Parts: structure tokens; sequence; C-alpha cells
């Protein structure tokens, strides 16, 4: 009963870590694009006028 | 989620692998033997039909006589377990014409790792694995991988891999102090067998000059024959090989090998 | 612009008379035009994309 | 036996969302592209 | 069971002018560098080392490959391109595409080799990305190993050289096929024929003798089919052989040293993964091989 | 899981005679010519290509087949077992001659090269032959042939030209195979083996103009160096072979003959239908392996 108990534990805490590296990945994949289409300041302003 | 996931992974049972039993004479086997070493065996004749001969990479070096230049850690260990050699060499009579004619290498079939050997005084036992990864026989179940010196193994190395690394085994004849003697190394590369053959003649380029100048005054078409590589299982790739130090002795151990066996190849 | 085949799972239809006569001789020496034989591994519906 | 649990995150929770237009797909693996086609008059 | 794909980011996007060879070579094989799923161009291409600003290594390229594994297309997307790769022992489905088409059958013996029929053809390029991926092809091993015997035979009288009809061409029961080289570099190539050199002098050291004197008994008195390879005229040099007694006792401490030395020629004669295939149909172009390395 | 049984139903039934002989080879290993579980009894045994044999004929069809087990001979119908690569098993050792498998070896498949009252069953009742091929252990399969190779090259020797074959000397060292501290007798009065006696000798005189032609154009600064100590095990006379007698279109010719065979009888001697016996009794005939192909 505690090695039945001892197992449940993991396998779900394992997938309460896979499901935590995809809110994890949604914050990166954003700020991966936003960083793409980032042209820095000293180029931009004087385009922009 | 969890309930999709609880069904989905029952369904998947790993296959067991092979276990050859083995029964050794004590004294050509040492009780001193790290768990997960490799094996071979010797069956040349038949007429006793009871025991079998078992030869480690160690009891291997005392049979050969390679020196401690181009093996020194191993000399100081394959001494402190065998210290004449007598043990061993007793039963083979033939460590001196086997080595002449070219004939050792079409009697050794490899085993794989050790899995568990119950030391005794007269008869020792031994199980060893041939296929699969190399598991316990029993209830403590513990993964048993495959070591070998740092002596023995020699490495061969943007190099893009698959999902495979061999581990081979050469075995080479030759003369020291005007006397046949072999020597033997371990190589480690997944580079497919059409480039370790053209590898293995550039580890012995100062071995073929040192014969064939040293037996040209006579030569005969039955010293012709070099060597002999087999293929004794895969590595997975990414798995690391570890350092390890035995009462001393650096030992490589690796971790998930499965193994396998191949037939000899004459190479020259 | 000339109308191709496609494989998209369209509703298909079921006519009261028959079709399968002859078609076996007809893949090899071409009656018709316009046609992708499916053995039964890969004859189903694909999987619809857009 | 002592434990940590990490700090658990949300997306939508947090103010880089004002830089996102933010509608759930339910089959993405379903689609090839999408496209946005502007149509820009201009004045004289 | 075992659920595999992989699929390939493109890092910016690709045309719809070169989107029309990747769609049309669907369901082929390329090799890929690392067993990943998500990936970059920069691994599928075979000609990471077949480059156009550099000579090729139609050897190197064959090297290569034993090493890396083997995939194959399903899809192909505008932006990704999706694929499966091939376990070491896994029955899957494999198409006929191949341009120099090679009819196939049930029980076969298939071959990977390098693109030597054509460079230009087997070469698609993606100039959205400033890379070219580079098919490989598959070959029955009837013509598996008679372009390696052609390919060897070329880089020796090339050197003596330096004729053009019978060096170049490849000869499939039937017909020719010309083979695309032109600009190599054979570097690495005559190390192969420095390890034929090894095998072979040794093979003319442990002649059999009785095998020498069949010869004798054959070339002259009856008329074999092949041999037609010779004249009536035997080599004066087998005569020159021939004078020493027979030796019964020692035609076979000559034989069984010569027979160890052809188990080495499987070790310079060797081609990439093999496909053993069991079941194939004529108007699908579907078999369905069995892949084991080595 | 899986499941794996190969029934072959039958047209008439067996009678008493013709099936206590297949009851005794109840555990055995034979070729088949596809995996359908409904086949008849022209698709098993070696007697679709063998029943003039050649040996290269039937070396070609094992390593191209998929061969199965024997496990019950009911009176109406045989019934097989498929052998996946790597799937354990149960051969009873049965075959004819005896030769005392030793355990821990290597077991390879090789044609049937003596006598027909050994190898075949001839069933009356369906008018067809089974083949059984010849389960030697490794060793002696390439030894039990390299012996009587070389006894067919006497055959033919001593049928033009008697004075230089002895009785004496030719049928005592080529009729005793020393192996595992036992001989074993063989029954020879030759047909298999009327190619192989061929295509050595055929290759046997290429091989001293082959190995000089080649050592000519690979000299350079670059030489690998290990040729420079296998230059001299080729023989004086063979060092002196003036290839102006020859003309370069007749070389050509001379090399794509030459290098074909070198492959093509070491490739027979490199292929794998082969298991690996790890457990064995010697008064039961049991053992268990493993497959592994090519």
């Amino acid at each position: 009963f505690t090695e039945y108990a001892g197992a449940i534990k993991t396998i779900t805490s394992a997938l309460q870590f896979g499901m935590d590296a995809l809110e994890r990945g949604l914050v990166d994949t954003v700020l991966a694009v936003k960083l793409r289409h980032a042209p820095p300041v000293f180029i931009l302003k004087t385009l922009g006028d | 989620t969890v309930g999709s996931l609880h069904e989905a992974l029952r369904q998947a049972p790993f296959r067991q692998p092979t276990y050859g039993d083995f029964l050794v004479y004590s004294q050509t086997f040492s009780p001193q033997e790290p768990l997960g070493t490799f094996l071979f065996s010797f069956k040349q004749e038949d007429n006793g039909s009871s025991m079998d001969m078992l030869l480690t990479p160690t009891s291997l070096f005392m049979l050969s006589g390679m020196e401690a230049a181009k093996a020194p850690q191993t000399h100081k260990v394959a001494g402190v377990w065998y210290g004449s050699g007598s043990g061993l060499a007793d039963f083979i009579p033939n460590l001196s014409e086997l080595m002449d004619t070219g004939e050792f290498h079409t009697l050794l079939t490899p085993v794989g790792p050790m899995v568990q050997s119950v030391h005794s005084t007269f008869v020792t036992k031994v199980t060893s694995a041939m296929k699969g990864v190399g598991l316990a026989r029993d209830e403590p179940r513990a993964h048993v991988g495959l070591t070998l010196p740092c002596d023995m193994l020699v490495d061969l190395d943007r190099e893009p891999a698959g999902l495979n690394v061999t581990i081979y085994a050469s075995l080479v004849y030759l003369r020291v102090n005007q006397r046949p003697s072999m020597a033997l190394t371990f190589f480690q590369s997944g580079k497919g067998f059409a480039e370790v053959v053209a590898m293995i003649k550039d580890h012995f380029t100062d071995v073929i000059r040192t014969k064939y100048i040293q037996l040209r005054h006579e030569l005969y078409i039955n010293r012709l024959v070099f060597g002999a590589v087999c293929t004794l299982g895969t590595v997975p790739f990414d798995s690391h090989p570890v350092h390890q130090s035995l009462n001393s002795l650096p030992v490589l151990v690796f971790a998930n090998f499965e193994a396998a066996c191949g037939p000899w190849t004459v190479f020259l | 612009m000339e109308a191709t085949l496609e494989q998209r799972p369209f509703p298909y239809l079921a006519t009261e008379a028959n079709l399968l006569t002859q078609i076996k001789e007809s893949a090899a020496d071409g009656l018709f035009k316009s046609f992708q034989l499916l053995l039964g591994k890969d004859a189903r519906e694909g999987s619809v994309r857009f | 036996v002592y434990t940590n649990v990490v700090e658990f995150v949300k997306f939508l929770e947090t103010a880089l969302a004002a830089a996102c237009v933010n509608t759930e797909f339910k089959d993405l693996r379903r689609m090839i592209d999408g496209k946005i086609q502007f149509k820009i008059s201009m004045p004289t | 069971a075992l659920d595999k794909s992989i699929v390939v980011n493109l890092t910016s996007r690709l045309f719809a002018d070169e989107l029309a060879a990747l769609q049309s070579k669907i369901g082929s094989v390329l090799p890929l560098g690392d067993c990943h799923r998500l990936q970059n161009i920069q691994a599928l291409g075979l000609g990471c080392v077949c480059s156009r600003e550099t000579s090729p290594d139609y050897i190197q390229i064959m090297q290569y490959l034993s090493k890396c594994t083997l995939a194959v297309l399903e899809e192909v997307r505008p932006d990704s391109l999706r694929l499966t790769r091939m376990d070491p022992s896994d029955n899957l489905q494999i198409k006929n595409v191949y341009a120099p088409f090679f009819q196939w059958d049930s029980n076969t013996q298939l071959a990977v080799l390098p693109p030597l029929f054509s460079r230009k053809d087997s070469t698609i390029v993606l100039e959205s990305n400033g890379f070219d991926i580079v098919f490989p092809m598959v070959v029955p091993q009837q013509l598996g190993h008679a372009i390696l015997q052609q390919l060897l035979v070329y880089h020796i009288y090339s050197k003596i050289s330096a004729l053009d009809l019978y060096t170049t061409n490849v000869s499939f029961m039937g017909r020719t096929y010309r083979l695309d080289v032109d600009n190599t570099d054979p570097r690495t190539a005559l190390r192969v024929l420095d390890d034929l050199s090894m095998y072979l002098c040794i093979l003319s050291a442990l002649v059999p003798r009785g095998c020498l004197r069949l010869l004798t008994a054959l070339v002259r008195h009856d008329r074999h089919p092949l041999t037609e390879v010779f004249e009536g005229v035997v080599p004066d040099e087998v005569t020159r052989i021939d004078l020493d007694q027979l030796s019964v006792p020692d035609d076979i401490t000559r034989m069984r040293v010569m027979f160890s030395y052809l188990q080495s020629l499987s070790s310079i004669f060797n081609l990439g993964p093999r496909l053993h295939v069991y079941a194939y149909s004529a108007e699908t172009l579907a078999a369905s091989c069995w892949y084991s390395p080595r």
C-alpha cells in the first residue's frame, strides 16, 4: 500500500512538470517571436521619422 | 492527462535477455573479478564433455605474452591474480603452436558481460549474458553494464551519429623475443564496417613493419593471417563511459550495453 | 487551368448500377483518364487539411 | 522528508500578453498556412 | 508500440518554385544528422559534404552514408518538412520513385548509393535558406556493386591516361548508363585502391597450383562459356608458375589461407545499410522492405 | 501478441511410410518462398531450384529466403513456424549425415552436396520432393567446402593427364576432416561444385596480371606506407609480367571481369542465414538458439 502510493505520486508529478514545461514554453516562444521582429533603437529612429 | 497515460504505459514490457550457464574450473577464474567483465570461450577438444573454459581479458593477458610496454597496468593485475600462469596455461598445450599457424581466433566465441557468479572452491558457477541488456538473474535486479580496462580499449575519436556505436575486439598475432605471442585491443566507434578496417590498419602501422622484416629470413604461409575483428554489441549513443578505479586498476564501465555476437573476420 | 484529381474525403453517393466490371483491364490500357490506384493498406479517407 | 514545489506560471496572467491577441485553435496540426490580405487605399 | 516521426523547421520560409521539387519527390529516402525530433535543414542535406563550390568525393559520400540514420519523407508543408525515420529493425513501406527506373521484384536486395548517374538531377536547391537538399538513391545490388566495380576501374585508368567508353559506362544486363564523373576528388579513393593492393598481391603468392593446371587443360581442349575472357592463348606467366610439381597436402594449406582473405573483401566492397524486400507491387510502385544496417 | 503459423495444406493424404520419415524430422530449418500462411507443397524445400544443380544458384537462394521450422506433421497437412530475426527457437539436430553440434557454437546453413539418399524425402502421394538444407557448425562448413573444392579440381586434372594426380595422395587428406577432436568420413564418389571450380580458376590467372597493373598505377609521393612492405611478398616471376602483349581496350575487359569474381566469390561465404546456439545436449539432440540474417 505504501509502495503503490510511492509510485503514482511520481508518475503524476512528472506529468505536472511536463505540463509546467509548456506554459514556460509559451512565454519563451512568444518572446522568441517578439525578438526576431525587434530592430534596435539606433536603426529604427531615423527610419521612423 | 493522467487517465490517458494511465493505460499507454501498461502495454509495453521489454524482452528479457538470454542466459548461458557456464561452469568453470576455479583455478582458471579468479574470485575478484569485477561484475561486468567481458568473457570468451575456448572449446578445442571434446573428449571430456564435463567442464568448460572461460577467459577474461585479464586472464588472456597471461596467455598472450604481450609485455608491459604496450600494456603496463593490467600486467600488475594479471600477475597478482595468477602467479606463474600455471593454473591457466597447463590446460592448453598448444600455446606456442596455435600462435604459429593462426587458429586461435577461429576457436574463440565471444559471449558478453557477467551476470552472477558464485565463487566456489573447485568448480565456480558463472552466469553471463549473450543478447539483450545485461541484467541480473535473481530478485535483486541490478543493471550490470559491461566493463573494460583503459589499457585494452582504444577509442577512434562534426561527427554525425545514428542510433548506434559498437565495441569491437581485435586479436593480432605477432612475435616478441623471437617467440610467437598475440595481442588484443578493444575498439569503440559507430563508423560502420567500411571505415574501421581502414582505421585498424593505421593502428598497426608500426607493427606490420616489425614482423615481416623480422620474418624475412624465413617466412611461413601459415603466418600470413594477422588479425581478426569481431562485433561484440552496441552501445546507445549519448551514453558516456564512466571512469572507475578498482583495487589499483582504472576500468571504464558502460551503461545500457545490449550484447550481440559476430563472426571473426580476417584483416590485413 | 486543367481540372485535376484530388483525394479529399468527399461525401460520396452510391449508385444503384454497378461499375466494377472490366475495371482491372482498364487500368492497364487507359479507357479513361484521371485515375489513381489505391491499395488496401492505404485505401482510406485522408486526413483533412487546409 | 522535506520537498520543494516550484511556483507555477500562467501565460494570460503576465503583463506580456498586452502584445498578443489570443485565440485558442483546437486542431492546428490540420493547418497548412494562414494569411491576411491587407488592402490599403491611398488618397492624393 | 513505437511512435516516431521527424518534423524539420525551415528557418524563414520557402518559395513556390522550389516547393515544386520537394513536392514531386515525396516518399523518397534521405539521411539526416542526429535522431532528434525537432530539426533544422542543415542536417538533412546529404550535400553538406557534396558541395558545389568544391569538387565532390564519391567514396567519402558513400562512406558518410553508413554512419548516418536514414529517413523517409511523407508530408511537405511550406515552412516544415515532416518525415519518418528508420529504426534498425523495422518493417516499413517504401515507394519506388527514383528516376533512373530499375524494376524490382519480391525478395530482391536493395542498397543505398550516392547519386552517380546525374548530379544536377538529384540535387535540388533551396535558396530561401541558402542550402541544397541532396537526395541519395536506392539501387538493387546487381548494380549496387556494379557501379562500385566501374568506379574503382576508373580511378586506376585515370593516372595511367594522365578508351573513354570502357572506363566510364556501367553495364546492367541490357543497357548502358553514363556515369556523372567529370571533376572528382580521388584522394580518398586511392586509399581504397591502396587497400586492394595489399589483399591482392597476397592472393598472388599463395595461388593453388591445382587450379592453375585446370586452366592449361581447359582453354585449349574444350570451349567453356566464360573462358572466352581469354582467347585460346594462355598467359605465358601461368606456365612460368606451373613448372613446380603438385602437392596435395600443400593445396590445403594454400586453399585455407586464400579462403580466409576472401572473408576480408567484405571490408572494401561494403555498401551502406541494406533493405531486405519481402513484398512488392508492380502497378503501385510500393514495396515493403526490412531495414537492417551493416 | 503477434501470430505466426505457416499451415501447408496438402492435396492428397500421406502414406504410412511417407509419414514416419517426417516424424523423425519434427524439428528442422527449412526454406520457404513466401510468408503468407496458406501455401502448397511446392513452396518449401530447396527443390525449387535444385530439383544438374549448382552451388551458387542455391547459395543465392538461401540468403534471399524466409526460413521456417517444422513443429507438427498431422496426416492431412504439414505445419511450419516462421523464424523472425532475433528470435529464440528450439531446433532438434536431425540432419543426415551426423555432425555432433557443440554447445555455444555458431551454425551456418549450407546447401546439400552429397548423395541424394540422405538429404531429400521422396513423397509419392503428392509428387513433390522436399530438400533440406545442410546445417553445419560454421567452422566445419567453411572446412568441408575448402577440401572438396580441392578434390573437384583434381578430378578434372586426372581426367586429362593421369600421372599428375596420385590416388594414394588424394583420397587420404580429402576424405578426413579433423574438427573438434574428431574425424568425419565423407561419402564422395561431383556436380554441385562445377562453377566454383571454374570461378576460382578463371580468377586464378587474372590475379598475377592484376596485382602489377594495379601497382604500376599506384606510385607517387603519397603512397600508403603499408604497401612498401607488401610489395615484397609477390614472387619474382610475377614481377616480370610485361603488359605490352595486351592492348589497353583489352585490359579493361580483364578488370571488370577480374573484380567481379573477387566480389561474387567473396560474398557467398559472407552470406549469413546463421544461428547462434546457446544451449545443447548430446543424448537428447535438443538445442536452442537465436537467428540473425545476412
